[PDB]
RNA sequence: ACUCUGGUUUCUCUUCAGAUCGCAUAAAUCUUUCGCACUAAAGAUUUCCGUGGAGAGGAACAACUCUGAGU
């Protein structure tokens, strides 16, 4: 945005707030059914095609449970 | 609320907390589209039509929507037709007006100043016989021909 | 529009020669106006004003 | 256009901003007489294409049903008709006597 | 043949609406398809242009033509 900052004072949120309340009461003319649609898609999105630091997440917190004195014997490749 | 003189607008935007301003400057092109929507037909020479203005002259809506009684309008622009066509004919050196009006940067004009005092010249109204358009030669040519009319409209 | 409006209330110009006007504002956007280039899609609406010229 | 309907029983059995179209997108090209020269409508010598110059159509219209009321109508209906013909005929002349350069 | 509701106009809010919600017609996004995508089709979503139905509230002037009911 080209006026992030400025002169900005109670006025300026109160118009901000009035112009918000605005917009947002044009998105209520289909907000119950786009919301849902885009719950419903985003799940099944998610459920399909899983983040891969969701599929590792199972192996990340499995891997709390290791003592310190374990890291300090881990290996190198030299075998 | 009620509509308030014309002046007022007129000295708002003659004379001219910058959030309010720009709040309202996002809602332009729905300025476009209501003014060329309700464009005045060419049976019309003056068009008044209710305005939604800014307070601080950012913006200008033209509220009315263009509601015109199909059979009506069809008739209208099948006599613009017949007009148009005899006028055609008739001017054999038709001058199309330049294309781009006014200089590149010339200053707009005030409405007030050049516009406000100046009457039409004329319209394209078609003539209408008064042996057979009877029934319609009182409101052919109207803004809104039956509006203010309880009989033929449902209402304003 | 507005200027070729404003030239017809001054009276320089003749309400056929308005209608005229506006006509060819409506029928030549793509000369009169650069539009085409910055929405591609819009080439299509200029077509239709032409075509709907060659129907008329 | 025989070597067009051969061809065509053959054939079943077997960047820029342009602004006008380009003519080989015309379709209509038919070989068919049948459907070159179509038939247009005489709507009993009474209905007229809409936008076109009304007289141009009376003009060019096929003139059958013009010979088929001559060839029908009675003495009376002709005479009724003339005297309608010379009255339109008498509005039209004054149009155009008003309408002159 | 005598009584009694339901009035019309306009403003605003809420909700439903697959109804040609619209006898009109746009834009964006994604996927798909063959080209090599303004000059291209398919599928889907969404946003705008603005309606209909029902309800509620406001104020404007009409109160029994009609719809009927009670006779």
């Amino acid at each position: 945005s080209l006026f992030s900052s400025g002169p900005y004072e109670k006025d300026d949120e109160e118009a901000d707030a009035i112009y918000a309340a605005l917009d947002k009461r044009m998105d209520e003319r289909r907000k119950e059914r786009r919301e849902q649609r885009e719950k419903e898609e985003i799940e099944k999105y998610r459920m399909e095609r899983p983040k891969i630091q969701q599929q590792f997440s199972d192996l990340k917190r499995k891997l709390a449970e290791v003592t310190e004195e374990e890291w300090l014997s881990i290996p190198e490749v030299g075998d | 609320k009620e509509d308030m003189p014309p002046e007022h607008v007129r000295k708002i935007i003659r004379d001219h907390d910058k959030r309010v301003y720009l709040g309202a400057l996002k809602y332009m092109p729905h300025a476009v589209l209501k003014l060329l929507e309700n464009m005045p037909m060419p049976w019309e020479q003056i068009r008044d039509v209710p305005v939604l203005y800014h307070i601080t002259g950012a913006i200008s809506f033209v509220n009315e929507i263009p509601w015109v009684i199909e059979p009506v309008y069809i008739s209208q622009w099948g006599s613009m037709w017949i007009m148009m066509r005899r006028e055609k004919r008739d001017r054999r050196h038709f001058k199309r007006m330049r294309f781009p009006p006014f200089d590149d940067e010339e200053p707009p004009l005030d409405y007030a100043d050049n516009i406000l005092d100046v009457e039409p010249l004329e319209a394209i109204q078609l003539e209408l016989d008064p042996e057979e358009d009877a029934p319609v030669l009182d409101w052919f040519y109207d803004h809104q021909p039956l509006r203010d009319s309880r009989k033929y409209v449902n209402g304003s | 529009v507005v200027d070729s409006h404003v030239q017809y209330r001054l009276g320089n110009v003749d309400a056929f020669q308005l209608a005229d006007g506006l006509q060819y504002i409506f029928a030549h956007v793509g000369q009169l106006t650069g539009m085409y280039r910055y929405k591609y899609k819009l080439m299509r609406q200029i077509r239709m004003c032409k075509d709907l010229k060659h129907l008329i | 256009d025989k070597s067009k309907e051969l061809h065509a029983i053959k054939e079943r059995y077997l960047r820029k901003f342009v602004f006008e179209w380009d003519a080989s997108e015309d379709t209509s090209i038919d070989y068919n007489p049948l459907y070159k020269e179509r038939h247009q409508v005489q709507l009993l010598g009474r209905g007229f294409i809409a936008g076109i110059d009304l007289k141009q159509q009376k003009r060019e219209q096929s003139r059958f049903y013009g010979d088929l009321m001559e060839k029908r109508r009675t003495l009376e209906e002709k005479e009724q008709e003339e005297a309608r013909l010379r009255k339109l005929r008498k509005k039209e002349a004054k149009q155009r006597w008003d309408d002159r350069h």
